[PDB]
């Protein structure tokens, strides 16, 4: 019984875990867009 | 970056760690002077930094000064940056009666039930700076005391 | 001057003296053959184990590796002399 | 114990319940209610509440969980001040020494024999000295005495 | 006045070195004496234990 | 029953895993930035 | 070649008062010496009571 209400927080846990794993998803995508960008500028500029 | 200053610590500090050819770096090395020349965290960037966790071969394990100072940065960008109220209100937890009478005991066996744990003579050796009596802190002075390098 | 030209970089025997001492805490010369090589030829100003070796073949070692340092300091002044002619 | 109960269980989860007042039986129960386990699983009383066996296999682990970001960040901070302390006391160490030491043994085997005579005829030095360092050990034993 | 330069050069550069050497090995006794007097502050302490 | 629920809690765990698997992406992502700046410091040093 | 023993005599003269600055930290360190004398002796004087 005491697994069950773990089993009902849980679920409660999977839907905001969702939400926030979507979010680091997210985050780190925009990150790794915009260090993309740093670098190509950078090495642009450089090679020139 | 900053001026030619920190090249030229990074660069001293490479003429220091020169044991076994000065050219070749340790990340063990690389590690220790880093975490020394005041950058406290440590623990798990060696995945963040190596990319592969590969620890097997103590003495090849390669690093060149060129591509070290852009991991300075990356490092030193301050990942993490905790202050004292987080410590001192888990070790009031850890504490017993509110003023530690005899902490020594208990502080090596927290330290011992921690799986990331390395060394023993650190442990014996913390007595050294003010940790001189049976556990006589109530830890805000041990807390000044590491949080002054 | 010609003498004067023979000294440099040596200081008298009293800042020896004190960093013998200081090196091992213990101060009783007890500088053993490994500790001795491992604290010289290795860290510092890099030079060849070989011409250390001068250091072994002619200055006279204490047994079962430690290495006295008073009668060393002592040879390197003029207050002693390996021999006499 | 009631005061080894507090100590051991409630610096689990004790923010989110009143606390400051102090008493028997109610801190007890607040404690219990706290922790909502099974009324089956112990028995009040007055000084020691017994509980059966099983009960610590499941409470201990949670300190392990909770405390590990603390202990973490401050063997960090540990760390770290032992790096810096012993990296410099060793780098001033073997600059001094080394540097030092290893320029006067140089300056001294290569003049060990580049100028031998020379360096032999120094036997009268110890002939001459010997007026001042008479005086000189004169005055220690004086001051000895 | 090159000759006065060099004057210089070696006479700054001996004094500087002595001066530096002095300074670095007599901070190195400076250590050496404080341990000698806290060996001295465990021996009191064995006489009071 | 309940816990084949749970193992359906364990197909989401599998979902969130995904999104762990995306951040692996970026990691590799980061990990191109990081070797790109190693190479635009070499480059920094020889236009120095 | 004279604007350049200009340049070095220049450069000189900046390390002399590197040289003072070294004698500076004579000074400094002769009076932390006796200051931490004092400071033992009154180590010992609590030792003492």
């Amino acid at each position: 019984s005491n697994l069950e209400k773990k089993q009902k927080k849980f679920d409660q846990m999977l839907a905001e875990e969702k939400n926030i794993s979507s979010k680091y998803a997210d985050e780190r995508d925009r990150a790794e867009a915009e260090a993309r960008e740093k670098e190509t500028k950078a090495l642009s500029l450089a090679r020139a | 970056d900053f001026s030619e200053e920190q090249t030229a610590e990074f660069k001293e500090a490479f003429q220091l760690f020169d044991r076994t050819g000065d050219g070749k770096i340790l990340y063990s090395q690389c590690g220790d002077v880093m975490r020394a020349l005041g950058q406290n965290p440590t623990n798990a960037e060696v995945m963040k930094v190596l990319g592969n966790p590969k620890s097997d071969e103590m003495n090849l394990k390669t690093l060149k000064f060129e591509q070290f100072l852009p991991m300075m940065q990356t490092i030193a960008k301050n990942k993490d940056q905790g202050c004292f109220e987080d410590y001192v209100e888990g070790l009031r937890v850890f504490d017993k009666e509110g003023n530690g009478t005899v902490m020594g005991a208990e502080i090596r066996h927290v330290l011992v039930t921690l799986g990331e744990k390395m060394t023993e003579e650190e442990v014996e050796q913390l007595v050294a700076g003010h940790e001189d009596s049976n556990g006589c802190i109530n830890y805000e002075e041990l807390v000044r005391m590491v949080l002054s390098g | 001057t010609m003498f004067g030209e023979k000294l440099n970089g040596t200081d008298p025997e009293d800042v020896i003296r004190n960093a013998f001492a200081c090196f091992d805490e213990e101060a009783s010369g007890f500088i053993h053959e490994d500790h001795l090589r491992e604290l010289l030829t290795t860290m510092g100003d890099r030079f060849t184990d070989e011409e250390v070796d001068e250091m072994y073949r002619e200055a006279p070692i204490d047994k079962k590796g430690n290495f006295n340092y008073v009668e060393f300091t002592r040879i390197l002044k003029h207050g002693a002399k390996d021999k006499d002619d | 114990v009631f005061q080894e109960f507090r100590q051991r269980y409630e610096i689990l989860a004790a923010n989110a319940i009143p606390k400051g007042f102090m008493d028997g039986k109610q801190a007890c129960i607040l404690m219990i209610k706290a922790l909502e386990l099974d009324p089956n699983l112990y028995r009040i009383g007055q000084s020691k509440i017994f509980f059966r066996t099983g009960v610590l296999a499941h409470l201990e682990e949670e300190r392990d969980l909770k405390i590990t970001d603390v202990i973490i960040a401050f063997q960090a901070q540990c760390r770290g001040y032992l790096a810096r302390k012993a990296f410099a006391k060793r780098q001033q160490q073997l600059t001094a020494m080394k540097v030092i030491q290893r320029n006067c043994a140089a300056y001294l085997k290569l003049r060990n024999w580049q100028w031998w005579r020379l360096f032999t005829k120094v036997k009268p030095l110890l002939q001459v000295t010997r007026q001042e360092e008479e005086m000189q050990a004169k005055d220690e034993e004086l001051q000895r005495t | 006045q090159v000759e006065e330069m060099k004057t210089q050069l070696e006479e700054l550069e001996d004094e500087l070195q002595a001066a530096e050497d002095a300074k670095l090995r007599l901070e190195v006794n400076m250590q050496a004496m404080k341990s000698q007097f806290e060996r001295d502050l465990q021996a009191r302490d064995e006489q009071n234990e």
